[PDB]
RNA sequence: CAGAAGAAUCAUCGAAUCUUUGAACGCACUGCGCCUUUGGGUUCUACCAAAGGCAUGCCUGUUUGAGUGUCAUU
RNA sequence: GGACAUGGGUUAGUCGAUCCUAAGAGAUAGGGAAGCUCCGUAUGAAAGGCACGAUUUUUCGUGCCUAUCGAAAGGG
RNA sequence: GUUUGGGUAUAGGGGCGAAAGACUAAUCGAACCAUCUAGUAGCUGGUUC
RNA sequence: AUUGGAUAUGCCAUAUAAAGCGCUUUCGAAGAGUCGAGUUGUUUGCAGCUCUAAAUGGGUGGUCAUCUAA
RNA sequence: UUGACCUCAAAUCAGGUAGGACUACGCGCUGAACAAUAAGCGCAGGAAAAGAAAAUAACCAUGAUUCCCUCAGUAACGGUGAAGCGGGAAAAGCUCAAAUUUGAAAUCUGGCAACAUUUCUUUUGUUGUCCGAGUUGUAAUUUCAA
């Protein structure tokens, strides 16, 4: 009915038809592989999270939840340490073990020294022993970078292992 | 730094130093064009607190507008029309006399690589910032159109909202 | 005609639940099924329940 | 001007799909961040408890969470709110502590140059 | 008629002599149409016109591929050899510079990136 | 209808072509110019044709300037 | 039928236009105006040329002078 | 028994006031177009088995 | 065919680097013809005009609270 | 004499960029007769604008913006007509100016040159080198939550 719509109604050039709209089709899971393998595409994300053992939200839900079956003092707690939480389902247990084995693999955070760092701290050690990190810091000739005692420690431990 | 001194000195606008300079510069600016390019900001301290950097792609333009809309708002819109390839960043009063108020407008070239590659000013290259001064999105434009946070500062009242289940 | 004509009607959730309860009870009455127009003249029993 | 509501069921569905799209991306972590428990500001509602914006800097410090790592693990920060009573502090410190106990944080791949 | 692949298997001056020959043949056929021709000649007019178009197409693409070769890895190339998506897309920030960050923001995402986590029910 | 025999008034579409205009851009609105290169002819200091260029404002850089603007130069 | 259909028909170095200017209009310089835009036409505009020279520390010195539109009846 | 063709420029109400100025207008007197507008009806005409 | 964010793995990695936390017998800058006042327009906000600041100052609410503009 | 610099010009100088259209929704300006209306003028995007408090409140306090519901036809103002609270949707935070890098402008455009890369011979970079920009201040660092 527009001039621009009447233009292509009387045209011979076909309409740029695209077929993309299919309602009720929920977004497929990328991201986590373990969640993807255990996600059933029919269910809702609240149903999927609860089945997997995960919380969709850590806050209250703003409405009634579905019922399918007929269901059968600062200091003490500010100092207490909550003793983790149980892994109800297999998927949660799988995620927990995967995280722990990954953390164990990526656990050796300590680095060796380079050629310059080793020679730097070795020369400082050969004069002031291995305990007087305060005196090594105040040494102006050998500690030309003006490293403090805490950094001269971090070099010494990194050289040991 | 000397910018603290320039900012304290700009507060004494009628002292002997500032009143004398105002006379000589107002005379100088009137000899030039109504809108002329400024080789450098007259108030470098004021320009840089408004976003100006002494790097390629930043442009200062001087304009005089007649006293008696806001004159600062008029200054930005006329300068923005004069340099239509730039983006009006901000503007500041530099001088005035009986007839004229004088402003320096800060503009940025969005096609320059020194601007397109600077993460602190990339936003102005994005096409939502074409003619911020024409839509009231500059500092003076926001203040003129009442935008502000507080209690001091239509359609949801002229519309009748009829819901399905009513 | 205007699009803001009233199309949807409110019914109290209690009356809807009343009518649905009345509809199920009527479904268990063989004579109402015949008046409805159902050919249940050879159905073994009303209500007709089949295994899982 | 008359505002109609014929897109109300459509708006409902579109918001559900946005939650589904969000979950499609961030699959294991929750779709919502954890909000604090605050008391509404008036004599008519101060007996209730509702959800706040974020956890205060004093609340995070008592819970052991730095303000930099809080956003990473989904704990919002409210730099404007403050704890005028220890009840607000204890209420939300334990909210953080419970959240941490139920949290599984997946390690990250880090860069490790060959030399020192 | 004229096949495009065997046309592309020839040199530019050979394609020019073929084009000159076809233009002569087209001119003769249009002369036959004014003097009174047969359906075969009138049908031959359209084929000759398409054959001229194919030869011109092959000549033009060979010319443009030579220009693309000459300007390959050059800072500035002819406007007709540049991309033509839209005027707005050409003015947009490139994915590179749209992703430029300050060292301040680089340090933030290096040390405190968004973590992967989950909440146990 | 005639005619033709990887066909097609087919589809898709990532390569091209895309006259005169129009924000419309050498200047005017049948025209009138300038600059660069090349070519033709049965005629070559002439004539002709072809191709590629020549709007405005502003930005960055480049080059060349101007100033009884501010100075330095035993 | 000045209708309908089918075809044909207007040939220029010398005839007109093309070129020039007229009253006037008008862009530019500048200045107004919130602004669509207005005033302004040599206006406080750096308003564009020509010659000279054994080549000048192979980095140019010296001298001189200083829009457009508008007429198929005007001028040519 | 000086008109005119083509091209052109342009001031344009009324009283006040010696003039200047004002006090409201104007685009002159108006015309036409489109919107506002479905302006203002204690009224006229009609209002269906 | 073209892409997206992850995963595993290879190579490279300028780390003599860069961060968070935690300590203080050391410091801690904060936007002006703007705020404001007077007055005239539009509708407390904003605009013009004249005048024109301050530094626990200034804004806003109720000595206190709260906030930190240009 | 020679040369620095400042300011201001010129070039069909190298490379860019602006206009016009559409205009439902969006942001400014202007604005009547009978309405932050229509008309007029300016400028955008896929959304725009707004936005991380010179914000509320007077509580056991809240905590960027936006939107919906409510507050509420209430308070106020004299028919006009809110807002805080409350419930929800969505959520994310931040960058500068003001600091001596001063044991070292650590910063960046452009030319040329290689080398890669591509929705792409059409895109986008990297490395080197040179001329410039820049100390009348470009990086790093800090933004009051500190």
């Amino acid at each position: 009915a527009n001039p621009r719509q009447r233009n292509k109604q009387r045209s011979g050039k076909p309409r740029l038809t695209r077929r993309n709209a299919n309602k009720k089709a929920k977004a497929k899971i990328y991201g986590n592989f373990v969640i993807q393998q255990n996600w059933d595409k029919h269910a809702t994300l609240r149903q999927n999270y609860a089945r997997l053992g995960l919380l969709a939200t850590p806050n209250y839900v703003t409405g009634g939840v579905e019922k399918l079956y007929p269901d059968p003092t600062l200091d003490d707690v500010l100092d207490k340490e909550i003793s983790i939480a149980p892994a109800k389902t297999e998927v949660v247990r799988q995620l927990e073990e995967e995280a722990v084995k990954k953390a164990a693999r990526q656990s050796n955070k300590m680095l060796p020294l380079s050629a310059f760092e080793h020679a730097y701290i070795q020369r400082l050690i050969n004069k002031y022993g291995t305990e007087d990190f305060e005196s090594m810091a105040k040494d102006v000739k050998l500690n030309s970078k003006l490293f403090n005692g805490s950094k001269l420690k971090n070099l010494y431990i990194r050289m040991k292992a | 730094g000397a910018y603290k001194y320039l900012e304290e000195l700009a507060k004494k606008k009628q002292s002997d130093v500032n009143l004398f300079l105002s006379r000589v510069r107002a005379w100088e600016y009137r000899q030039m064009n109504v809108i002329h390019r400024a080789s450098r900001p007259s108030r470098p301290d004021k320009a840089r607190r408004l976003g100006y950097k002494a790097k390629q792609g930043y442009v200062i333009y001087r304009i005089r507008v007649r006293r008696g809309r806001s004159a600062r708002c008029t200054a930005e819109e006329r300068v923005g029309r004069y340099c239509s390839n730039l983006r009006v960043l901000n503007s500041y009063w530099v001088n005035q006399d009986a007839t004229y108020k004088f402003f320096e407008v800060i503009l940025v070239d969005p096609s320059h690589k020194a601007i397109r590659r600077d993460p602190r000013i990339n936003w102005i290259v994005n096409p939502v910032h074409k003619h911020r001064e024409s839509r009231g999105l500059t500092s003076i434009g926001k203040k003129s159109r009442g935008i502000g946070k507080g209690h001091r500062f239509w359609l949801r009242h002229n519309t009748l909202s009829l819901r399905r289940y009513r | 005609t205007k699009t803001w004509r009233k199309w949807h009607v409110k019914v109290n959730q209690n009356e809807k639940r009343y009518a649905i309860a009345s509809a199920v009870a009527a479904s268990g009455v063989p004579s109402l099924l015949l008046a409805r127009g159902h050919r249940i003249e050879e159905i073994p029993e009303v209500p007709l329940v089949v295994d899982d | 001007y008359v505002k109609t509501w014929f897109n109300q069921p459509g708006r409902k569905l579109r918001r559900r799909q946005a939650r589904q799209t969000k979950a499609a991306k961030i699959a294991p972590r929750p779709v919502e961040a954890i909000r604090p428990a605050v008391k509404p500001p008036t004599i008519r509602y101060n007996m209730k408890v509702r959800a706040g914006r974020g956890f205060t800097l004093e609340e995070l410090k008592a819970a052991g969470v730095s303000r930099r790592v809080a956003s990473t693990i989904g704990i919002p920060v409210d730099h404007r709110r403050r704890n005028r009573s220890e009840e607000s502090l204890q209420r939300n410190v334990e909210r953080i502590k419970v959240y941490l106990a139920h949290l599984i944080v997946f390690p990250r791949k880090a860069g490790q140059p060959k030399k020192g | 008629a004229l096949k495009t692949f065997e046309l592309r298997k020839q040199s530019q001056e050979n394609l020019a002599e073929q084009l000159q020959e076809l233009r002569q043949e087209l001119a003769s056929l249009r002369v036959q149409k004014i003097a009174g021709g047969s359906g075969s000649k009138l049908s031959k007019i359209k084929t000759t016109r398409k054959d001229i178009a194919r030869i011109l197409t092959v000549i033009n693409e060979s010319n443009r591929l030579a220009a693309r070769e000459a300007y390959k890895n050059k800072k500035y190339i002819p406007l007709d050899l540049r991309q033509k998506k839209t005027r707005a897309i050409r003015r947009a920030l490139t994915p590179y510079e749209q992703s430029r960050k300050t060292l301040k923001q680089i340090k933030k995402e290096r040390y405190f990136p968004l973590r992967k986590y989950a909440l146990k029910a």
